[PDB]
């Protein structure tokens, strides 16, 4: 009893003072801001409200806040209301209703008042005026707070919220199309929502709702858009689209429109990882070897670590297809090691390509990558080890043997090794001369660079490309100068 | 007054639409008057001249 | 019988003959040149348009 | 959005729940002859040392004996 019976009062009293003034902070901010010309000033509270986001993913917040702490639930915005005029009582009001908490105690409960969250919003939201910016300034952050622990009979609690949303801003809007700030934040506000409770859909649901609305809320704004919310709604129907969908005549090349500036600093790696993901089980080998990697090496700004065991794992996946399989050379960190610690015997078994070992290692200790589901690309991989091993021959001498290298690819007969070399040979990724003179099978094997050899028509293009890429970035230093100078 | 404003607004459009040919125009002229007057004060500093002490 | 007709080739002295593989001539190198030359104007373009 | 790493996460955590510091010890008996040593060395030292692991590892006292033999 006097334990945590002295330091019970003490401890909680420290994310109130971070968390009230943060919301003043970026409410008053984001009002007092964009308020006398919301038109004008865009966009400035973006990296703000998303970096309070990310900011806010890794709190501690409630573990013991269910006993005696919940006077913060029933406690909301209270801004300016009743009247647009007049506020100076209201200023009065707001260290009132703060004080009134802080004589005594409060009658506090968690889960009883939840569903009269649209007393306010039936009325005035704040003041009448903002209405929608004060209006999802209000509701969106605090739903994942309370719609956070989304287990436990929450995920009822969160249908609530969900109709909620809708039934105030997102089943059309309040006005259709805002057009403004918060027309650009309701965007990916929207559609955080609708990644907030994906997973209750994924739960125990599938498509067959919202998403299918959000194809007409996808093209409801009217096409004038930059489209980065757009592509953020995107996303959730192509992850959608990861676990089943398969088909290819509708989301795959069809979906591929304008392709718009869509930039987020995350969304080009995530939504690159997307369609390297689907554009995976085609075996890209030129382009999806070269831009995953790239989206592996972007997002750095939270973590390079976390999720990027995803597509570097993926990735990895693919790079042994080619026969040429790097490894995990350049990064430390103790996750991707340990997503790797099963697949290091196996990757490393690629390059000898001993069949009949390494088709017992792969299901022998085969636990989450041969349970990470139905044994594709594994099972291409189990006949593409003779075919990255004979391009590792192509990699060795020209002449092909009848014992020693027939013997040594564990494959002996004078039919199936011009055969499958002649399987190599209809590639074109190789460079060999089928002759038969005493029946011996030649190779020019010339792996000759273009170095004296035509050189001018060989980076040519490197030099249009390379030139073109240094001169958009000499564009990328010319306009956001321009962004500089534009205020003053 | 509202529907007013579209068509209202297009001379504004207009209006600050010839003010980018305008720019490009003083863009191109005045740094070209930069390297006359920079190559004029430049051909001020000629070779023949007297040494003096700091 | 078929392929004699489908691929259309020389049928030698009990061999399958293998025709038009790498015979091409290189290119005059002045197309090239004149599109070379024309990357040259956007390059004056590209560096000097705004200016 | 970054909160799809969560679940991802959360796959993580069971991955490090199959082994609770049986690899970080285990595997730290190698990180203790390889921490510190610049590991893009040990990808090819592990390269070729993972490809002799199996058979002729050292090797060279056996060329003395290729010698005569061959």
């Amino acid at each position: 009893p006097p334990g945590g019976g002295e330091q019970e009062p003490p401890p909680p009293p420290a994310p109130q003072d971070v968390e009230m003034k943060e919301e003043a902070a970026t409410g008053g901010g984001s009002t007092g801001e964009a308020d006398g010309k919301t038109a004008a000033a865009a966009a400035e509270h973006s990296q703000r409200e998303l970096d309070t986001v990310t900011l806010e993913d890794i709190k501690e917040h409630v573990k013991q806040l269910e006993k005696a702490v919940s006077g913060k639930e029933p406690r909301f915005v209270l801004r300016a209301l009743r009247m647009l005029p007049s506020t100076s009582r209201r200023l009065n009001h707001y260290v009132l209703y703060k004080a009134v908490q802080g004589f005594f105690t409060s009658n506090n409960a968690t889960r009883d008042f939840l569903l009269p969250f649209l007393e306010e919003p039936m009325d005035t939201e704040a003041d009448l005026q903002f209405r929608p910016r004060t209006g999802k300034a209000a509701s969106t952050p605090l739903l994942p707070e309370v719609e956070a622990y989304l287990q436990l009979l929450v995920v009822i609690f969160m249908m609530n919220s969900k109709r909620y949303k809708e039934a105030q801003k997102i089943s059309d809007d309040l006005m259709q199309k805002i057009s403004t700030q918060n027309r650009r934040a309701l965007d990916l506000v929207a559609a955080k929502c609708y990644y907030y409770h994906a997973r209750v859909y994924e739960f125990l649901d599938k498509l067959d709702v919202v998403r299918s609305f959000l194809h007409a809320r996808l093209r409801t704004a009217t096409l004038r858009h930059d489209a980065d919310g757009q592509a953020t709604l995107l996303n959730l129907l192509l992850r959608n689209y990861l676990h089943y969908s398969l088909y290819d005549q509708a989301e795959k090349l069809v979906s591929k429109s304008v392709f718009p500036e869509q930039a987020n600093n995350n969304e080009w790696a995530r939504y690159l990882y997307y369609t390297g993901r689907i554009k995976a089980i085609q075996l890209e080998y030129s382009e999806a070897r070269r831009t995953m990697t790239n989206a592996l090496r972007k997002a750095p700004q939270h973590t390079a670590v976390g999720f990027k065991q995803t597509v570097h794992k993926l990735l990895i996946v693919v790079e042994l297809l080619l026969g040429e399989i790097p490894d995990r050379l350049q990064f430390r960190q103790p996750s991707l090691k340990r997503s790797l610690m099963p697949y290091f015997l196996l990757t490393q078994a690629v390059r000898t390509g001993n069949l009949a070992k390494f088709n017992q290692v792969l299901d022998q200790f085969g636990e989450k990558f041969q349970a990470d589901g139905t044994y594709t690309l594994i099972i291409r991989l189990r006949h593409n080890v003779i075919k990255t091993g004979v391009r590792m021959i192509s990699l060795s001498y020209s002449r092909i043997s009848l014992a020693d290298i027939a013997q040594k690819l564990q494959l002996d007969s004078p039919e199936d090794a011009e055969f499958i070399v002649a399987k190599a040979i209809r590639d074109g990724v190789i460079e060999a001369s089928i002759n038969h003179e005493k029946g011996y099978v030649q190779s020019k094997e010339m792996i000759d660079i273009y170095s004296t050899r035509e050189p001018q028509l060989a980076f040519h293009q490197r030099i249009s490309f390379c030139l073109d890429i240094h001169n958009m970035s000499v564009k990328a230093m010319r306009f956001p100068p321009k962004s500089y100078n534009k205020d003053l | 007054d509202l529907y007013s404003r579209y068509k209202k607004l297009q001379q504004e459009l207009e209006f600050l639409e010839v003010q980018e040919e305008y720019i490009k125009d003083e863009q191109k002229n005045l740094k070209k008057e930069f390297l006359h007057a920079q190559e004029e004060v430049k051909r001020i500093q000629s070779i023949p001249l007297v040494i003096g002490q700091f | 019988t078929d392929y004699a007709k489908k691929r259309g080739w020389v049928l030698g002295p009990n061999n399958y003959y293998s025709f038009a593989s790498q015979q091409q001539k290189p290119e005059d190198t002045t197309i090239p040149s004149t599109e070379l030359a024309k990357q040259v104007i956007e390059y004056a373009r590209q560096l000097e348009m705004i200016v | 959005m970054s909160e799809k790493k969560q679940p991802v996460d959360l796959g993580l955590l069971e991955e490090d729940d199959e082994f609770e510091e049986f690899p970080a010890e285990d595997w730290a008996g190698l990180d203790e002859d390889e921490d510190a040593h610049v590991w893009e060395d040990n990808w090819d030292d592990d390269n070729v040392e993972d490809d002799f692991s199996n058979q002729l590892r050292a090797e060279l006292e056996k060329h003395g004996y290729k010698m005569e033999t061959s």
